[PDB]
């Protein structure tokens, strides 16, 4: 009975109406992108980067660790001795349409060399845009590299 | 036509709305080398950028990247970048232009690299 | 001048009413969706969700496309009337991804119809794929005339 | 112009009226159907008729939508390729004809004016003089009308009423009784217990 | 059990159903349909709109998981876990780590543990907001899903914080947990707990007694204690009929015999039952992270990772030991070998029991991976629970048996 | 001018501008309908909804409108062709075609008839065809199970909405729709309207002007869930869009008749301030402002619920209230509260 009369009076869409109406006048959460963003954490795997040393060499020394544990076989490597002996790639490839941005090459990585950076706004217009030959990441090191070395600095301690 | 641009169009350095918003409550934050300007509301609790020009996302750089996604406290006004000699200068995505990025054996490049593993024998 | 300032209108009024077919296929649609959800708001841009074809002008390839699915997909696509456009989100539509060696899956979504972005991610972030709508945008803008 | 309002509402219903007949499809009859009803509304207001040109449009939008529902209830399974006519359209133009004839020379009695019952009056609007003769100078057939009707209730329940007793069913009013609080309830299951 | 010859209650038999049935109306209800979830093609036979005939066709999402699985590492293998119940990827990897770890015979850091608990229940409500905002957007409520996606969105930045991804983690490893928490992050989840029941409030106010809602819901999908046994019926599917089964009290596992909560039941095993269970056990998942964050805080610092021959060493070890540095090298690479043998390792996911049979023959390698989904078993039973219903409700109950198509394909 | 305006020809204009003046408002209200529909769900739904195109997203229904005029008209190879485009044109020009007779002031109405309320009727029921031959015409089987959904929504709201109304004839003695609103002046202000002698009424009618709008909780005809887009599946382009506008317009329609019949039309609701067409606008949007936060927060019946409520609610409940009021009104209880006739 009690039930009935509350169902009579509208009393469950009454009170939806005034839930309503308290949202209505509530603060939005709503971001203002692409002028305010979404927070990302140190941690976050972005596009993909080759870094330098502060010395200004490559740190990629061709291991191949990370073609090796890449779950995507994402990776391709070629390398030989550099004119002065170096151990050092001629060819390091990253397929961005196989990659599945699971960070396991940064953690394979004996030198960081190889990192997942904070960039993720790179949607292209052509596929192979996305075929990341070894220029394309090492110029990703050189434009992104404060970033990425502060985002190290941060989480070193739980690495 | 400069207050149409304003009026009628959301890619042009910021909507009506969003500059009446910043006015409101917005408190500069400092500026970048491209003339977008940041501000925050709540001592940075929310943060944004106003462009200079087409509001594209990818024009942010990495001196201001890590305080605008609140991954860092300050800003890089206060607290600026270490930065190496061999660093390069931001660029934006450059996907729908010429300057975009295109493998070596690409079609766009007009001088694709001819790619063998074997040297061939010359007849002499 | 007129048909360049012609195409501007109509560039502008398809780019702030591009409506986007409701189509997920895997785990690319859940950050598709929150794309749409409060802290983000895709509608706000007037890009809304439609549930027929015939009233899409975007579809989202937003997940894996098998074998078995390319067929439904295509249809679908060409039950779109024109202009229609085609992004390309998070590796499995791009490329193959994960599955790329698989034998039951389109090793991309580009085997089957047209695409005019790709978003990269596995999954993009739901910014990350709000910035290649941006983007699609952009090209528009760029290239759009009466026919797309 | 009312010559020009009277032959668009003529022509219109006759039209309409031939194509229910003739046509093939059902689903058109029933569009031309309703074409007719309206143009005989409009029919209707010229003569200052205006209630029962309304009354005309809202019955019949409701029942020629009724008749739509038995078209295709009971469609025909021929539907993409949906008798003696010629001597068929003699006969109907022969009848035509006879009453053509008999209205040529139509003329009321001459008692006609004194022996009308409710007799119109300029200054009162349609709808109020209706009411005004309805309800008590046809009050016994106002009764009858309520019975015409009720037999056509009877009729239809009594010759087509039946349920499907194989179908999954909810009563409204119990789905609206069901207290969350009875029918959800928190269990303490202890480490390692089953069923 | 078969409705399709109509019966009626005055025993009439029309000339046509005397006719063989050779024209029926047959329609796709998806793929490409809002309540298919995308790459479901379920034919139905309608009368009337009356479901007479339910033929759920699968696989549009079918990728050869467990076929990729068997040429790459245990390591290798760990994010195709991720992507089978995609909504709440942790959860699922938590089955794959606890099939290695039983087969090698390794026990896990107590912090590690406290952590994978943590984040399953995260899971769960992570998954439960999705499952009932929309199913509730299944029966027309367009306003659920934008408050409950609010939550989620919170939820998956804290999966971004842990591991650097808002949605697959890849962050249970067999041996604990990649890395561990930041301090900043235990406070941002306490306080995020604090907050949460009231979302739960506001969404049972719009919904649990609105008349609509109990229309739609209450006395649909019926399920006794006899039909969850024939379908294979896990999770909610059989506590909505009142069995008060949960994986983690019946077969516990991690460290949940020291957490307080409680099992919500259901008494007359329909839609209405199963929404209640699954709005109760948010509430009850958001308990269990108040105390594992107050356990962890309590928590001696310790290691995520049991280390030894199982998991790579510290970065920083692996830079000046010369046995960290083999060990990352090796562990990279080939990977730990798992002893030969077959186990069965479940956990109570947030849409029932998922299951890992894993046969390793002592390689670096799984030999057979098996992934048992518990929406394989939901959805082959909507035959059965759509038959006499109308065609109003197949959404409904497609939404109330929580299906995920990354898992029923695999 | 006097020798022009009194010929035919004077006559003429006369009637086009007083008709371009009822599509002005009717359609410039819709660039504002469709926008403050979505931006009503929005805020409810802790987001901003449409707010870039233009200052506020306030073009936002242009940028819509020109989208469809430039979109390619696709024609189902299996559709009824002249009924598939007849459709779409009935939806859109019988909403607009009822506003003929809707007044807006104190003669501010195009059409001045005796049946006004008949009149609506008739026009806002033929309206439905559109619907059914929209779903039936396109030869598919969504759009065909929607096509049965609206005729069986006819039957379920229309049983009863005679009698919704009968009870305020009943007060007026009158169908004409300016007279129904002359009725409800009086010293009072809005205690003289009609909502509060027939407040059951006011709740019956505003419900089954949602199911006679297609609106939610009876959004049965689309229903995305159960049927992708029902009726409008196979329509696009600038055929759709007429689909859209009459809903809207019909909507629109619903919100004058609940000014009119119920809150004095263009009546103050205070002696001191002057009557006017601001004050029916402004009901006119308030009501608008109700249909938009229903469909945030209820969901959706099943059209078998919807024929319950208007056949064992709503039917034994509006022919009770009938008899009720016509016996308050035959005896003048409360000295002619319920008996405004003269
Ligand atoms: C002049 C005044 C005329 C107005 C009344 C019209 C006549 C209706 C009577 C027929 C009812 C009937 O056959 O059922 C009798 C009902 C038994 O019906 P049943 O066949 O066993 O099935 C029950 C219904 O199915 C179970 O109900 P349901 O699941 O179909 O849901 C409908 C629900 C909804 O109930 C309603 O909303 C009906 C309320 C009745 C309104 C009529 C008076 C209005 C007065 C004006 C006031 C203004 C409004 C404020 O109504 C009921 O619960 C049924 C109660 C019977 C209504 C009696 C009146 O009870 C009786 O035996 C009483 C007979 C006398
Ligand atoms: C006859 C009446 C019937 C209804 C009229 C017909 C409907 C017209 C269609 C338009 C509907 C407009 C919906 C507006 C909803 C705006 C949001 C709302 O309700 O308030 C919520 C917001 C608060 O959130 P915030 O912006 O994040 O606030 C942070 C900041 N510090 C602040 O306080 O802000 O706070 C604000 O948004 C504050 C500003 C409110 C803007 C006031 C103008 C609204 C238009 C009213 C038109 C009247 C006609
Ligand atoms: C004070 C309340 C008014 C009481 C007058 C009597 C109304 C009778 C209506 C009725 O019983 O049927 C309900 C009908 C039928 O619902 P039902 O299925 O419960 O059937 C009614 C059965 N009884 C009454 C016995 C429980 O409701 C509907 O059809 C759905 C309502 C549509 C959405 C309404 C939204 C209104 C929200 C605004 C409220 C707050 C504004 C500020
Ligand atoms: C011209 C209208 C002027 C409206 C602007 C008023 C200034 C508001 C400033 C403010 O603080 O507003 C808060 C909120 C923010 O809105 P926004 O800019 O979208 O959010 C950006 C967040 N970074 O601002 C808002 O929510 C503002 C929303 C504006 C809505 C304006 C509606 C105009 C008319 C709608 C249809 C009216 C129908 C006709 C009714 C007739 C009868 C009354
Ligand atoms: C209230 C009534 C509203 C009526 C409908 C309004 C919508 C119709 C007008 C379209 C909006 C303007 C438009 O199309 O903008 C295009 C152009 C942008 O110029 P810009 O961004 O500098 O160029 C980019 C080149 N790819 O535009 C401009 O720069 C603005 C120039 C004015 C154009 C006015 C329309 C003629
Ligand atoms: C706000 C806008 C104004 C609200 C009122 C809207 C009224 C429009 C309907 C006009 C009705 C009409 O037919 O007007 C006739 C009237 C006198 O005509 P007369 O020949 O004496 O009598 C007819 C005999 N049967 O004629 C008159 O007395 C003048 C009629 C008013 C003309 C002004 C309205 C023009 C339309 C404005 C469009 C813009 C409004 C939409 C914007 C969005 C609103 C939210
Ligand atoms: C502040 C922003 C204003 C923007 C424009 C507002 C448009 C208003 C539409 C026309 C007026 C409609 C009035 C509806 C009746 C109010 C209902 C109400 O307040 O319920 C109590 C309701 C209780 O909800 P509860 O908190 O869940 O109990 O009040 C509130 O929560 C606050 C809402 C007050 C709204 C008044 C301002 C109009 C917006
Ligand atoms: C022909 C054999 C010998 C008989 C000689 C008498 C000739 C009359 C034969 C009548 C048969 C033809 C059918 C038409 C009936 C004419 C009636 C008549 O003349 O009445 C006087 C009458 C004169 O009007 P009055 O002066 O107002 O009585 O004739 C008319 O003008 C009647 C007009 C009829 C309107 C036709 C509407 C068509 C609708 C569209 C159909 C498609
Ligand atoms: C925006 C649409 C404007 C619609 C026309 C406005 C006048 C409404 C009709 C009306 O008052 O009757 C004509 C009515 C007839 O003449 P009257 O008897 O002298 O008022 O008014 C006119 O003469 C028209 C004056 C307004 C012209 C505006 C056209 C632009
Ligand atoms: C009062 C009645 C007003 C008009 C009611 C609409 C029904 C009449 C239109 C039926 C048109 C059938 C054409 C079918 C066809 O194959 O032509 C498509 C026809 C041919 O394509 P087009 O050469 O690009 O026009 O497409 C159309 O755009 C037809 C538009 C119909 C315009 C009248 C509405
Ligand atoms: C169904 C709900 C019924 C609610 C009962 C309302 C009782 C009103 C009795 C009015 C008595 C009277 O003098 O009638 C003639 C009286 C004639 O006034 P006049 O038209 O200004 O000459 O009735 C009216 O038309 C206006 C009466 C307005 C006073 C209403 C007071 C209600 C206050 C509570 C509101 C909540
Ligand atoms: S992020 Fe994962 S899939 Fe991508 S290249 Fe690195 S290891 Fe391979
Ligand atoms: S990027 Fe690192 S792991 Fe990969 S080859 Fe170079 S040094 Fe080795
Ligand atoms: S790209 Fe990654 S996130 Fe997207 S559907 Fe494929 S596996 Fe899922
Ligand atoms: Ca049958």
């Amino acid at each position: 009975f009690a039930r009935a009369t509350k169902y009579f009076l509208m009393w469950d869409f009454i009170k939806g109406f005034g839930l309503g109406m308290r949202y209505f006048v509530s603060p939005k959460p709503t971001l203002n992108y692409p002028h305010e963003k979404g927070p990302l954490s140190p941690r976050f795997r972005g596009e993909h980067a080759l870094r330098r040393y502060p010395n200004g060499e490559e740190r990629c020394i061709a291991c191949k660790l990370c073609e090796a544990v890449c779950p995507a076989q994402a990776i391709t490597i070629d390398a030989e001795p550099r004119e002065d002996g170096s151990r050092r790639t001629t060819r390091y490839d990253i397929d961005m349409t196989k990659c599945i941005y699971c960070g396991f090459c940064q953690e394979a990585c004996p030198v960081d060399a190889i990192v997942e950076g904070p960039n993720f706004e790179y949607a292209t217009e052509t596929r192979e845009e996305l075929f990341y030959d070894k220029q394309k990441l090492l110029a990703n090191g050189e434009r992104w590299e404060a970033e990425i070395a502060r985002n190290l600095q941060l989480d070193a301690p739980y690495r | 036509m400069s207050f149409l641009l304003r009026f009628l169009t959301w890619w042009n350095s910021q909507t009506l709305n969003t500059q009446v918003w910043t006015k409101l409550y917005g408190e500069k934050v400092g500026e970048d080398d491209q003339g977008n300007v940041y501000y925050q509301s709540g001592g940075g609790k929310r943060r944004w950028v106003i462009y200079n020009g087409e509001s594209e996302a990818s024009r942010i750089s990495p001196e201001w990247h890590g305080w605008l996604h609140h991954t860092y406290k300050e800003p890089p006004t206060a607290a600026p970048l270490a930065h190496k000699p061999w660093e390069k200068p931001h660029e934006p995505n450059l996907t729908g232009s010429s300057g975009a990025y295109h493998p070596a054996g690409s079609l766009y490049r007009a001088q694709p690299v001819e790619r063998r593993d074997y040297d061939a024998w010359q007849p002499e | 001048f007129l048909l360049t300032t012609t195409e501007d209108i109509i560039n502008w009024a398809r780019n702030g009413s591009l409506h986007w077919m409701t189509f997920g296929l895997a785990c690319c649609a859940v950050e598709m969706m929150q794309t749409s959800m409060p802290r983000y708001d895709l509608e706000r841009f007037g890009t809304a969700p439609r549930a027929s074809p015939r009233q899409s002008d975007l579809m989202i390839v937003a997940g894996t496309l098998t074998n078995k699915m390319a067929p439904a997909l295509r249809k679908v696509y060409d039950q779109m009337p024109e202009p229609r456009y085609v992004i390309s989100m998070g590796s499995c539509a791009n490329g193959g991804g994960y599955y790329h060696y698989s034998y039951s899956v389109v090793r991309g979504c580009d085997r089957i119809v047209p695409v005019d972005i790709y978003v990269p991610g596995c999954p993009p972030t739901a910014e990350a794929l709000l910035y290649g709508i941006l983007q699609l945008q952009r090209r528009i803008r760029r290239t759009g005339t009466l026919v797309r | 112009m009312m010559t020009f309002a009277f032959y668009l509402f003529a022509i219109s219903a006759c039209v309409a009226g031939f194509m229910v007949v003739i046509g093939r499809n059902p689903v058109h009859s029933v569009l031309w159907l309703i074409l007719a009803f309206l143009s005989a509304a409009g029919l209707f207001v010229l003569q200052g008729a205006e209630f029962v040109a309304m009354l005309l449009v809202v019955v019949y939008v409701g029942a020629v939508a009724v008749l739509f529902l038995f078209v295709v209830m009971m469609l025909d399974v021929d539907f993409a390729e949906l008798r003696y006519l010629p001597l068929a359209l003699v006969i109907g133009v022969v009848l035509l004809a006879q009453l053509g004839i008999a209205f040529s020379g139509w003329t009321p009695s001459d008692q006609a004016e004194s022996l009308r019952a409710a007799p119109v009056d300029a200054a009162v609007e349609n709808t109020l003089g209706l009411g005004l003769v309805l309800y008590d100078r046809y009050v016994l057939m106002f009764q009858l009308a309520g019975l015409v009707l009720l037999v056509a209730m009877i009729g239809a329940i009594v010759l087509t009423m039946r349920h499907r007793k194989d179908v999954k069913r909810q009563n409204v009013l119990e789905q609206m009784w069901r207290d969350p609080a009875k029918t959800m309830e928190l269990k303490d299951v202890k480490p390692g217990q089953g069923l | 059990g078969d409705i399709r010859k109509n019966s009626y209650d005055d025993g009439s038999m029309d000339a046509l159903t005397g006719e063989q049935s050779i024209r029926n109306f047959n329609i796709n209800f998806g793929p490409q349909h809002p309540a298919a979830h995308g790459v479901l093609r379920m034919v139905l036979e309608l009368d009337g709109e009356i479901v007479e005939r339910a033929d759920p066709h699968i696989g549009l999402l079918h990728r050869g998981t467990e076929k990729l699985m068997e040429s790459r590492t245990y390591l290798q293998n760990l994010p195709y876990l991720d992507r089978l119940d995609y909504v709440a990827p942790m959860n699922q990897e938590h089955a794959w780590c606890l099939a290695i770890e039983r087969l090698t015979g390794t026990v896990i850091p107590r912090r590690a543990s406290l952590i994978r608990v943590l984040y399953s229940e995260i899971g769960r409500i992570l998954n439960h907001l999705m499952g009932v905002t929309t199913g509730a957007m299944d029966v027309g409520a367009l306003t659920p899903p934008l408050w409950g996606f609010e939550a989620r969105e919170e939820l998956m930045i804290f999966y971004e914080r842990a591991c650097g991804a808002r949605l697959h983690a890849a962050y249970f490893r067999p041996g604990g947990v990649h890395q561990d928490l930041p301090p900043d992050l235990l406070d941002d989840i306490e306080e995020w707990c604090e907050r949460f029941p009231k979302l739960v409030d506001d969404l049972d106010t719009l919904l649990t007694e609105n008349r609509i809602f109990k229309q739609r819901l209450v006395d649909i999908g019926i399920v006794t204690e006899a039909d969850a046994l024939d379908w294979g019926y896990t999770g909610v599917m059989v506590r909505g009929s009142g069995l008060a089964w949960d994986l983690r009290r019946s077969q516990p596992y991690e460290c949940y015999d020291e957490f307080d909560f409680q099992i919500p039941v259901g008494r007359n095993g329909d839609c209405y039952d199963r929404y209640l269970c699954r709005m109760a056990e948010m509430r009850e998942s958001c308990k269990i992270m108040q105390q594992a964050v107050q356990k962890l805080r309590a928590e001696p610092a310790g290691d995520v990772l049991a280390r030894g021959k199982l998991t790579p060493p510290r970065r920083a070890e692996m830079k000046r030991d010369m046995e960290s540095l083999i060990h990352h090298f090796k562990l990279y690479t080939e990977g730990f070998k798992v002893p030969a043998g077959e186990v069965y390792a479940a956990v109570e996911a947030p849409k029932g029991e998922f299951g890992v049979y894993l046969v390793a023959d002592g390689t670096n390698k799984p030999w057979r991976a098996k992934l048992r989904a518990p929406g394989f078993a939901h959805l082959q039973s909507i035959d059965w629970m759509s038959r006499g219903h109308m065609l109003a409700d197949v959404p409904a109950i497609i939404a109330t048996l929580d299906i995920v198509f990354g898992e029923v394909d695999r | 001018m006097a020798e022009f305006w009194a010929s035919p020809y004077g006559f003429a204009l006369s009637m086009l501008l007083q008709g371009l003046a009822v599509i002005a408002f009717v359609m410039g209200s819709l660039i504002f309908m469709v926008y403050g529909d979505r931006k009503i769900w929005a805020a409810v739904q802790m987001r901003r909804g449409p707010n870039v195109v233009g200052p506020w997203g306030l073009l936002q229904t242009f940028a819509d409108a020109l989208k469809y005029i430039v979109k390619e008209i696709v024609i189902p190879a299996g559709a009824d062709k002249f009924v598939y485009f007849l459709a779409p044109f009935l939806s859109m020009m019988l909403a607009l075609f009822a506003f003929v007779v809707i007044p807006f002031d104190e003669g501010w109405v195009m059409a001045n008839i005796n049946v006004g309320i008949l009149f609506i009727f008739a026009a806002s029921s033929l309206e439905v065809y559109g619907v059914i031959m929209g779903g039936w015409a396109s030869n598919s089987k969504y759009p065909f199970l929607a096509s049965l959904r609206s005729a069986a929504q006819m039957i379920s709201y229309e049983v009863s909405l005679g009698l919704i109304i009968i009870g305020i004839i009943i007060s007026t003695g009158s169908m004409n729709l300016t007279a129904i609103v002359e009725a409800q002046r009086g010293d009072y202000g809005l205690l003289n309207w009609y909502w509060l002698p027939h407040l059951p009424m006011v709740v019956l009618f505003f419900v089954s002007a949602l199911a006679e709008c297609n609106r939610p909780p009876f959004d049965l005809v689309e229903a995305e869930s159960e049927l992708v887009a029902g009726f409008m599946t196979e329509y696009s382009s600038t055929p759709y869009l007429l689909f859209m506008a009459g809903e809207y317009i019909a909507m629109y329609l619903m919100c004058a008749l609940l000014s009119l019949l119920f809150f004095g039309g263009w009546l103050s609701p205070v002696p001191f301030i002057a009557d006017g067409w601001w004050w029916m606008v402004i009901k006119m949007w308030f009501w608008f402002y109700m249909f938009a936060m229903v469909k945030a927060i209820v969901p959706r019946y099943r059209y078998d619920q919807l024929m319950r409520i208007g056949w064992k609610v709503f039917l034994p409940l509006s022919l009770g209230w009938v008899v009720l009021v016509a016996i308050l009104a035959r005896y003048e209880i409360l000295g002619g509260f319920w008996a405004r006739f003269a």
